[PDB]
């Protein structure tokens, strides 16, 4: 009784406006006040699946220093506003938002063409101000999901993401949760006393729902604390590791290796689906097929072989697996 | 006159506002003192350095 | 196995070069030096460590030997490579074997600033604070009472 | 990805099997001090044990004296004695008599047992004697609480004292760098606890996972 306390709930999603919203837990022992509260405020400010714009792409635009006649913000602008945008998506885990306008006006959120899944949080959100008469501004928006926060240059994956100028590249700064405060007072019980209501106040950006963030964050944290909730010599080095020797792509298919589609269905027609069984395929095996001509042929020799293999190997490890 | 304009607002008039650490989530003793001070940043940004 | 690949992977930054590097300076000495090397402190050695951006970080104590402020003062690193060199650095020039100025037996290695007002506010004495007249059995306890 | 990066410690250290330092790595980049300083928070309070509490001797009804027999001054006999742990199995409370006669120091394996309870340190040296005739009589009342109960707000005649129900001695934390393969920087977590040798620290720590756990039950959807 007078240890393994009680446990709390939480008991209201009060929310004041459309973005500042209160939730309070209850009850909490003692101490559990402040420790809850300051650890679930680092878990919110942390780390909550945000979806703001990482991409955009302009017409006019060669680059994000540029100008536009029409508009009357910079480019720049247009980018910092954009990134000032808050958006939630609900099924897929990024989306391609198209926003084209013409015509003198503010140009604002809502007047972009949404999808069935993408919601805009507040319509009045200023993009841009068209101010020539027959302005237009026609853009793609590239908007993601994730986690945390990330600047553009460490972004980098390869050259074709920019290789189109028309790329530009807003630093996603996508976090839900703008301030979450905090404060525990007296519970008057149903039988004791010094229970302490926990009282968490978000301002947020409308994008993630205050019981939804709670939970999502306090799951984070109940998983984290598992990691050492029976706590052992876990330690992870080990050696003397024994390897299946194949490379990866002869367990994929050939349209793992961006072939023609002819050569696909040829290789079909002459018993050729894996990658491993491709190999166990000798030379006079591939140019029987129906129609090879020297194309279906520069690709098969090009993604199966020139790219580092043989265009049939006679080879004894497959299947190690298979 | 600043006493006089913090208590416009409604702040107090110290000029110095209690705290709480980020890190261990008590609070500070000894009330800082917390404004909106202007900053600028020179052109000795590290990249033309290291 | 060729120094050419070995070019491309130091440019392409493979974590593997990432660790190899961690390992190979994980006792190699370096030199931290300010630019007037007034006197024999002016050049140190340090144990390098990993971190990022482009700025050096070190320990405050020694740069307020260097009489080195925080107002954007460079200092330029110095590698030693040849074994006699490096064991020398970590014999002689290393900051921990130099706490006593070569000018005065006085202790170089004074907490100057910013430290000196935590111990002092710490080790004071308000007269009716909140605990004034319990008794302790040990200075972890009173440690576990104050957090 | 909305999926972290849990730990992967690499050790456990044990000195003097009662005061152990735990590593973990790596953490998010700021997870290392939120779940040190949750740990440390509910460890320092919230942590059922057990400690003395009452305190009468049948001679020095008083908060203070110089009672002959010894050569120690009351307030140190209580100071010694607020250290003295003891694991009490499911009776809650229990007073214990500690009736030793003889020349010299008073220990708690003199101490009269009980069915339930068990004393840790039994070599505990709760006081020295006199060179003769001296059997301090005293009756102790243990009890099994939260935490640090100081004996000033314990005032709601006898002699209470400073109770310390949390098996924890000390803990601290310490978070510093941990790099992972490319990433720049991660929470690497030291967990440094000195336990009143009733119970493992390991066992301390997972407690006060459990404690926690337990804390968050409604609201964790998995
Ligand atoms: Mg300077």
């Amino acid at each position: 009784s007078v240890t393994e306390f009680l446990k709390p709930r939480l008991v209201d999603i009060e929310q004041v406006s459309s973005t500042h919203a209160k939730v309070t837990l209850e009850p909490l022992e003692r101490g559990f006040g402040h420790t809850l509260g300051n650890a679930l405020r680092r878990i919110l400010l942390s780390s909550m699946p945000g979806c703001a714009v990482t991409e955009v792409e302009i017409d006019g635009v060669l680059h994000e220093y540029s100008t536009k006649e029409g508009v009357q913000e910079d480019i720049l602008e247009i980018l910092l506003n954009l990134k000032g945008l808050a958006v939630r998506v609900q099924g897929k885990d990024e989306v391609i938002l198209t926003l084209n306008k013409s015509g003198i006006g503010p140009v604002t959120a809502a007047d972009i063409t949404h999808d069935g899944d993408v919601e805009i949080v507040k319509p009045q959100h200023v993009i841009c101000h068209l101010t020539d008469e027959n302005a237009s501004i026609s853009m793609r928006i590239k908007v993601q999901r994730g986690r945390g926060y990330v600047p553009a240059s460490t972004r980098i994956h390869s050259e074709e993401d920019e290789r189109p100028i028309g790329r530009l590249l807003v630093d996603a700064c996508y976090s839900p949760v703008e301030r979450i405060a905090y404060n525990v007072e007296a519970a008057r019980v149903e039988q004791r006393t010094d229970l302490d209501k926990l009282v968490i106040e978000m301002e947020t950006n409308g994008t993630i729902d205050p019981e939804e963030a709670i939970r999502r964050a306090a799951t984070i944290l109940a998983e984290q604390l598992e990691a050492f909730v029976d706590l052992r010599d876990v330690r992870q080095p080990e050696v003397k590791e024994e390897k299946p020797e194949f490379d990866p792509i002869l367990l994929r298919p050939v349209d793992d290796l961006e072939l023609t589609v002819r050569s696909a269905n040829c290789l079909k027609a002459e018993a050729i689906h894996y990658i491993g069984d491709l190999v166990q395929r000798t030379e006079v095996e591939l140019l029987k097929t129906p129609n090879l001509g020297k194309k279906s042929l520069t690709e098969i020799k090009d993604v199966l072989a020139s790219r580092g293999l043989s265009l049939g190997m006679r080879l004894e490890n497959w299947p190690p697996a298979s | 006159e600043i006493k006089e304009l913090l208590k416009l607002g409604d702040l107090p008039t110290s000029g110095q506002i209690r705290l709480y650490d980020g890190r261990t989530g008590e609070q500070f003793e000894r009330p800082v003192t917390v404004g909106y001070m202007y900053m600028l940043k020179l052109n000795h940004l590290v990249d033309d350095k290291m | 196995t060729t120094i050419k690949a070995a070019k491309k992977m130091v440019e392409r930054e493979e974590a593997v070069v990432w660790d190899i590097l961690d390992e190979v300076i994980r006792e190699h000495p370096v030199l931290l030096n300010r630019a007037p090397t007034l006197h024999r402190l002016g050049i140190q050695a340090f144990e390098p460590v990993l971190i990022e951006g482009k700025a050096i970080q070190l320990h405050p104590l020694v740069c307020a030997a260097y009489n080195a402020d925080f107002d954007g003062d460079q200092m330029a690193v110095h590698v030693p490579l040849t074994l006699e060199a490096q064991l020398e650095a970590r014999a002689l020039m290393m900051s921990t074997n130099n706490i006593l100025s070569p000018a005065n037996g006085e202790p170089i290695i004074v907490p100057s600033q910013d430290v000196v007002l935590g111990l002092y506010y710490m080790t004071r004495d308000c007269v009716n604070a909140k605990g004034e007249g319990m008794v302790l059995t040990g200075p972890k306890e009173a440690e576990r009472l104050y957090r």
